[PDB]
């Protein structure tokens, strides 16, 4: 877990906004910037995977998400729902219908929904919590800062960005070894292939 | 030079040059040349307003 | 500031190791009378070494 | 094993900032730092294993490890854990549970987990001491010191900031070097492949 | 030049630029360049001073 | 044999800081250094080989070594010990376990360990003495200059640590060639493969 101080006192020193009478960027512009990272990040590694089981009838036909980022599996009465659209198709095939964070089920059948996406569980408060690995935390400042940077503060601003840029590759190239090491199988040799 | 005006106009060149714009070397060398400037001026004003009292 | 003799005549170079404002007092006996005369000296510290 | 005094006193005279009246660097930041450097180092190279046999029952059903990188072995009453989700499937294929340092089974099944895994023991405190290989000294400076080099104290930082990443690279080859020499076979030979 | 006031004013300059943001011989020799030109106007400085006495 | 003071008298000549009453770099910070320059020395070049011949009982289960670099052989009652680790293993192939400098072994065995390894004998005076060879020395000076001349005391000292990572590359090949024309055969054809 990552507390949101650490990262907005690491963003404070790099911006050299480390004082605590000036605060030449609102608090609230860094909450908004720690949520942009939040998304970009949470989508780009698939971190957070969480599952929903609920129930869809004729009186409310929709599911009612939150933070969705993408679904990778869907299951009605345990059967899997195969196509993905938003264009509420009468009959034919049964497709997964997505309304921007609700989900339903497009020609409509009574049933249940098991569904796995992922979420955000973004920040609102500069005394909250990030439930995030530690690793994450220098992706999290360094994909902040490169938004931050391109204020036209100074005229070389670019340029560090673009070091900014280097070290959040390399921030990230940590995270993925993290991921690995966690959530992928320990192998060391390829099976063969069997038709 | 004297020295506590040009502490306190070292101060306020940093206030004026904001720090969040500019690299802090260059930000202390810009306000203490512009401070320096500022106590060779000073002297003329304190010589000035000798002549104007 | 009661009377304690600081330098001898005519000059005096004022070191503080204080905050306080000073008051130094010039004085010129004589034989036949005495003058004083107040000075004000106030000291500060450093802006930039302080927090 | 490494004091943190000797790691501080080096990062600061290297910024220029070894000073005991100032410090413009506060002690938190640079503990703060090198819990960050300790766990970049333990990441990528797998320094500290540790191994936790405990007992998960209906009760309690979760294990809560500390400072955890990674699994590379789980054993349930000594049968091998396969897979690894963080999503709680019903029901299916036994698979290995995480939940943000917390570690159960899937598919619960009450017995007891043996399980592999990598740690940080952080540091919290100036006197305290890391407990690491003298070796891994130069690594932990160089890449604490290019975490510092990016405040913007000088218009030449980043330069600066190239020239430590070379030779933090020449002191993660000597890790490695000395890694192999106490972890790894003394061989000088392969074996023939047996199919 | 006098050379206590020469100290005082490099060690004061040493002070106002911080050794954080400087490389220590571009500190040391901006520092001995400002101090050389604190006393060419403290020169007169003393000049207007005893004038204004 | 290296006397510690034409070490110390040379990285002082070449710092310019061969001044007594001054001494801008403690000596102190000169001793650490030297021991981390003898650290890698010893370590890439294997220079000291050790030999350690104890018995390890129930009472007793860890041997203490001192200055710990690499393992290269282990007996156990003259018979070879396989693999190293680091995870106290319950049962199974008889596994070295290394615990920072504590030698013993891991499915415990009562016995003796014959074990060959590699030591520092570092330096805490300034009036002691390395126990090294004379062709030692300019990789000593060389190595422990490259980590003094980053400390930013000039605008050039990167450039400086360039040529000098140059002139100890130069060094360590004369000591190359003094350890092959040492402790290497004199030969001059190779063998025909055998098999």
């Amino acid at each position: 877990m990552i507390e949101v101080s650490e990262v907005i006192a690491k963003v404070r020193e790099r911006l050299n906004d480390n004082e605590v009478g000036n605060y030449e960027i609102l608090d609230s512009v860094l909450v908004e910037n720690i949520n942009q990272a939040l998304l970009k990040i949470c989508l780009e590694f698939r971190l957070k995977k969480a599952i929903t089981r609920s129930l869809i009838t004729e009186e409310e036909r929709f599911l009612t998400l939150n933070n969705l980022l993408g679904i990778e599996s869907v299951k009605l009465d345990k059967k899997e729902i195969e196509s993905r659209n938003t264009i509420e198709k009468d009959t034919g095939e049964l497709e997964l219908l997505i309304l921007s964070d609700r989900i339903s089920v497009t020609p409509f059948k009574i049933g249940e929904l098991e569904v796995v996406y992922y979420t955000y569980e973004e920040i609102r408060n500069i005394l909250e919590t990030i439930k995030l690995p530690k690793i994450c935390l220098d992706v999290l400042v360094y994909s902040v800062l490169c938004n931050l940077l391109e204020i036209p503060n100074n005229e070389t601003n670019f340029s560090v960005l673009a070091n900014y840029k280097q070290l959040l590759k390399l921030a990230k190239d940590n995270l993925t070894n993290y991921l690995s090491l966690m959530y992928s199988k320990n192998i060391h040799f390829s099976k063969v292939v069997r038709v | 030079m004297d020295t506590t005006r040009f502490i306190r106009n070292f101060i306020l060149f940093k206030d004026a040059l904001q720090k969040q714009n500019f690299n802090n070397k260059d930000l202390n060398t810009t306000s203490m040349q512009a401070a320096l400037q500022s106590e060779q001026l000073a002297l003329s004003e304190e010589s000035q307003y000798l002549q104007s009292e | 500031e009661a009377n304690e003799q600081i330098a001898s005549g005519s000059v005096c170079l004022f070191r503080s190791d204080k905050v306080r404002k000073h008051t130094i007092t010039f004085k010129a006996i004589n034989t036949k009378t005495s003058l004083s005369k107040n000075i004000t000296i106030s000291v500060i510290a450093n802006k930039l070494k302080e927090r």
